[PDB]
């Protein structure tokens, strides 16, 4: 249980990198207008 | 396996980390410079 | 003693994703205030 809540937890992280992924990437559009 | 699964998986989230720590970095240089 | 390894990169990971997180949302302010 403590093994599969770990796993949940990655899940939730990379998850997270993947907003964060796209953030960078709207952030970058932005600059490219500027 | 699991453990050597979730290992594995924190490698690669690690890798993507300092990746996006440097787009970070970059983004801001762009945005004081421009 | 199988398990602290991957919890003490986990943890490590979660606070640099938090670190992150904070960084953009500040750069999503200074872009709102510009
Ligand atoms: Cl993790």
């Amino acid at each position: 249980a403590e093994i599969a809540a770990i796993e949940y937890e990655q899940a939730a992280i990379k998850e997270e990198i993947a907003a964060i992924k796209d953030k960078i990437a709207a952030i970058k559009e932005y600059i490219a207008a500027i | 396996e699991k453990i050597a699964a979730i290992k594995e998986e924190q490698a690669a989230i690690e890798e993507e980390i300092q990746a996006i720590k440097e787009e970070i970095a970059a983004i801001k240089y762009l945005i004081a410079q421009i | 003693a199988e398990i602290a390894a991957i919890k003490y990169k986990q943890a490590a990971i979660k606070n640099e994703i938090a670190a992150i997180k904070q960084e953009i949302a500040a750069i999503e302010q200074m872009i709102a205030a510009i």
